[PDB]
């Protein structure tokens, strides 16, 4: 349905080619660049993303995010408004069809999990989080393909972007770090990381920056983190972090 | 803080650490200890704060309350504003602004004091209403921070400027006089910064921001407050001279030479043939020429000149006791004028004659029009002769109005008010003159 | 000036039929009044209503006549206020040239030069 | 007292009092008075928010450009160094 | 148009 | 710099509160030089002290006296002429 820009509903066992297809074929056109990205709205976190979104509608760079109106991605959303109202931004939320609050069949109109109406399109997996593998797979298959206009040597640049904590951050850049051509920016776990750049040290800053998601982890969990930001740091010369122009500098130290 | 924290009961109790924080004024504290992710902060739980913020004058936590996700537009209820309006008011500026409201009204402030009589007995746009009601208490940062939120950003800055003016002009007390004066030149100064930033961004959207009229802030635009405030730094700027230049041209090209437009006005024909390089068929060139406001105004002028020598000629040479064709002629060309004179004061009557060239052209009309019924009465002579020495006067205060045309003149509009001031001057030196 | 003597004209006479004596009549009330001996004394001396109004206008022409002559030494030091030496220095530049790039010779002798630049 | 009164700038009064001017023809119905009496007889017988969108982004652009001049105290080298 | 290159995809 | 001192300080003292800076700009001390603040002020010319708001105010409001200092004036010029309209209304009197 066509929430009211485009709502589709994919599931989760989807060729990434045939979705790139729909995309670049009569929807939108090859991009220069693509990032993926209650919760603290400070002016540093505030301008940050700003900039961000200010130097993708300069690149017309593509915009991954869950696409849920509870969130940053609300405010990326709304900045993303108001920057159309002010060579056009995109925007993609991904999200799954089941945990969303109210479904409905179609041109059907949704009107107020739930889900911003800010992003211009948003896609929904029907498993039964269940798009990161969908995600990862679009994302590895975008860095596949060659783009010679790109100023940028053979493949289309991608760059992963990390603001907020949680498993799901973790996971998430454990799997695009997997992924050699993937890049990652760090902005409690950014902390962490950039704290870090061999269990004491990770240990540590993992219980001054989240108090309570390590308390109700389990033991295994934290093995479990622990061994992701180990694997993540092996590769170092990759990820980057921001010192608290400088958006637009990090990506291209990073890139 | 220290001590209510470790209590064993206070730990979970976030809102009491808040409620003391904000009675204690610790913003930073505050920020870095209880703001954080591990609770979700909603608005109702915060809106009680957010009044106790509100009534004790607690600005950076009301910006602190704001950016942590609060939605002021739900918050300004009717009832909290009723209250905020009755209760925490303080009975001095209401004193202050019923002296303003009886002796300096305004086409304004009888707007804010309706406002603020009905709030305060018993809204379209809250947010207007909350950044007058911290106006009209002085306070700076917390009216900032509401003007931040606020949509029309510049047309409430002037209307704050304004308002904080006209208060200012009362003597009641002379410290909140002055606090209010400072406090309307830098929101003056604000929307000047903040329109010529929007202008040097965009202009087409800057002047249909400053001509757009709001959902009633006040009943008026940016420019008609800008003007009724007297603001000349405001209207002086080079995108409202540009504006005004645009709207004063028309359809005309902007940057024609004017002997050009001069040579076209007097020949007709050679308008529709070349030199006058429109902005934007033949047809629609010739209308849009003829359309301009400033070959309209030139054509005035050229037809006041005429008017003004066919009275010299109607006064002077052909005068007797029965009508003849020119002095009928003359009589509708006067009734004319009246006409426009009237349509002039239908709109804004009192604001009209508040004036300065008002005042000199509508006196002329009840001269003229006294000495038109004189002439009528051909069976006394002295009659007659009264009548024609009021004609005279007459053509002497029409040929002292003919000199405002020089102000659409760059190069010599500012003579003539400097020679207006010149007048104010010598009249009381001339007076003493007089008395010795 | 032309207000104020049009208005004279209606007043000392009601109407007049002639291209000349009207033409005559009213240039010379320019010059009357600024030569010193004004016929105008002269044409001053219901009389009582007409008489105050004429004698108020009259002051009205002085005070307005006042109010120019001082508007212009107002305007006046307005404009010498700004500095010169450098418009001066600007000016001198075509002055210098004018004579720079002529012939350097004077003018009582400049024709039989002139004479030779013909050739 | 005129050379006092003259001294002060005109040029910004009467680009003030040029609106007025330019107001009375604006807003009149564009007919010379030749012709304007038979204009008088025929006299006698949402959109906001894309404005202010834009207005409240350039807002945005200029409160960060005021509060940019903090940034030119010694306090950043301050905290650099401290 | 749209709709069957959309039930294709999926 | 004493001159400067006093104007400063007495501003700064009109700003926190008005009617007891004029009681003291008024107050006769235990014959300091036998005179006021007033006096000396007027007496050395001190044309920036007693030039300051609060001064003016202060003799603003002994001018117009118990008259309301906002009211406008030709209202008060309409009362001196005609009599009877004082006490029936424009007045507005600041204090039977
Ligand atoms: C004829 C009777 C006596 C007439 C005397 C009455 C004299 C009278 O009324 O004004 C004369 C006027 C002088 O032109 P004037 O030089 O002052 O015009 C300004 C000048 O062009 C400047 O260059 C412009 O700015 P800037 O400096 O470049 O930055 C400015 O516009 P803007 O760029 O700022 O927006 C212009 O306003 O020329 C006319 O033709 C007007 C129609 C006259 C009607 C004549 C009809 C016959
Ligand atoms: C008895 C009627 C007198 C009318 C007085 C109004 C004078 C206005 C003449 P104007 O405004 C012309 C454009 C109509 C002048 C500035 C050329
Ligand atoms: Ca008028």
């Amino acid at each position: 349905g066509d929430i009211q820009g485009k709502y589709l509903r994919l599931s989760c066992d989807t060729d990434s080619e045939t979705l790139y297809e729909l995309l670049t074929q009569h929807w939108h056109l090859k991009t220069p660049n693509l990032v993926i990205s209650n919760f603290a709205l400070k002016p540093r976190m505030r301008k940050i993303f700003s900039r961000l979104i200010y130097i993708a509608q300069s690149k017309g760079a593509w915009i991954l995010t869950g696409g849920t109106h509870y969130g940053l991605m609300k405010y990326i959303g709304e900045v993303v408004r108001d920057n159309t109202i002010s060579e056009n931004i995109v925007a993609i939320g991904i999200a799954a069809w089941g945990m969303v609050s109210n479904r409905d069949t179609l041109s059907a109109q949704y009107i107020m999990y739930i889900l911003d109406n800010n992003h211009t399109h948003l896609l929904l997996v029907d498993n039964g989080t269940v798009e990161a593998k969908l995600r990862n797979q679009l994302e590895k298959y975008i860095s596949e393909r060659t783009s010679q206009d790109s100023n940028y040597g053979g493949k289309i640049p991608i760059v992963c972007f990390a603001q907020g904590g949680g498993r799901e951050t973790l996971k998430a850049i454990n799997t695009s770090v997997k992924s050699k051509i993937p890049c990652v920016v760090v902005e409690q776990i950014a902390d962490v990381i950039a704290s870090l750049v061999t269990s004491s040290m990770v240990k540590e800053k993992l219980v001054r920056f989240l108090p309570r998601t390590v308390s109700r982890l389990p033991e295994e969990e934290i093995e479990s983190w622990i061994k992701w930001l180990k694997e993540i740091l092996e590769s170092s010369h990759l990820l980057t972090v921001i010192k608290m122009e400088i958006v637009s500098n990090a990506i291209s130290y990073a890139l | 803080y220290k001590a209510f924290s470790t209590n064993e009961q206070d730990k979970d109790n976030w809102n009491g650490q808040l409620k003391l924080l904000l009675e204690w004024n610790q913003l930073d504290l505050a920020s870095d200890e209880i703001f954080t992710n591990d609770r979700r902060w909603e608005s109702a739980d915060l809106q009680e704060v957010m009044f106790t913020a509100l009534i004790k004058d607690r600005p950076k936590f009301v910006r602190l309350f704001l950016e942590n996700g609060l939605n002021l537009q739900k918050f300004l209820t009717n009832e909290v504003l009723t209250e905020l309006f009755s209760t925490h008011f303080s009975t001095l500026v209401y004193r202050n602004l019923q002296i303003a409201k009886n002796s300096y009204n305004d086409a304004l402030l009888t707007f804010v004091w309706k406002l603020v009589a009905n709030f305060r007995r018993s809204t379209r746009h809250p947010l207007q209403a909350l950044f007058i009601w911290a106006i009209l208490q002085n306070k700076k940062e917390l009216s900032k921070v509401i003007w931040e939120q606020t949509k029309g950003c510049t047309l409430a800055a002037l209307g704050a400027s304004k308002l904080l003016k006209t208060l200012a002009k009362v003597k009641n007390d002379i410290n909140a006089a002055g606090e209010s004066e400072e406090l309307a030149n830098e929101y003056e100064t604000r929307a000047v910064e903040l329109f010529t930033e929007c202008y040097s961004n965009d202009e087409d959207l800057a002047e249909q921001l400053l001509v757009y009229s709001c959902e009633a802030w006040g009943g008026s635009n940016c420019l008609e407050l800008a003007v009724e405030a007297t603001d000349q730094h405001f209207i002086a700027q080079p995108g409202v001279q540009n504006f005004l230049s645009k709207q004063w041209y028309g359809e005309i090209s902007r940057d024609t030479k004017n002997w050009k437009i001069i040579l076209c006005l007097f020949i007709i024909p050679l308008v529709g043939c070349g030199l006058v390089s429109f902005r934007k068929k033949l047809l629609w060139y010739y209308v849009a020429f003829f359309t301009s406001p400033f070959v309209v105004f030139s054509w005035n002028v050229v037809f006041y000149i005429a008017f003004l020598l066919l009275f010299a000629y109607v006064l002077l040479m052909d005068f007797h006791s029965v009508p003849h064709t020119p002095e009928l002629i003359l009589y509708a060309l006067v009734f004319v004028l009246f006409c426009d004179e009237v349509r002039q004061w239908y709109m804004n009557g009192v604001n009209y004659f508040t004036d300065l060239w008002n005042v000199m052209d509508t006196l002329g009309l009840f001269y003229f029009i006294a000495g038109i019924v004189f002439r009528l009465h051909s069976s006394n002579k002295s009659s007659l002769y009264s009548g024609r020495v009021i004609f005279c006067l007459d053509y002497i205060i029409f040929t002292l109005r003919l000199i405002h045309i020089f102000t659409v003149s760059r190069n010599l509009g500012p003579k003539i008010i400097m020679l207006q001031r010149m007048l104010i001057d010598v009249f009381f030196f001339l007076f003493l003159f007089a008395v010795w | 000036m032309v207000a104020f003597g049009v208005a004279r004209q209606g007043i000392l006479r009601q109407n007049e039929q002639r291209w000349r004596w009207i033409f005559r009549s009213v240039i010379y009330e320019p010059y009357l009044a600024m030569f010193g001996q004004v016929p105008s004394d002269v044409d001053s001396t219901p009389e009582w209503i007409t008489i105050p109004l004429v004698c108020i206008y009259m002051l009205s022409t002085n005070i307005l006549l006042v109010n120019l002559l001082v508007a212009m030494f107002g305007y006046t030091v307005g404009i010498v206020q700004e500095n010169n030496d450098q418009v001066w220095k600007f000016q001198r530049y075509f002055l210098v040239q004018e004579y720079c790039n002529r012939l350097n010779i004077p003018f009582p002798f400049v024709v039989f030069a002139y004479f030779y630049m013909v050739v | 007292y005129t050379v006092g009164i003259v001294q002060e700038n005109n040029d910004q009064v009467w680009k003030f009092q040029r609106y007025f001017l330019v107001q009375e023809y604006c807003n009149r119905l564009n007919i010379p008075f030749p012709f304007v009496v038979f204009a008088y007889f025929y006299m006698v017988v949402n959109e906001d928010n894309e404005t202010l969108a834009w207005e409240g982004v350039m807002k945005e652009n200029y409160l960060v450009k005021i509060n940019t001049k903090a940034n030119d105290n010694s306090e950043e080298m301050r905290h650099r160094f401290r | 148009d749209l709709v069957n290159f959309i039930q294709a995809n999926f």
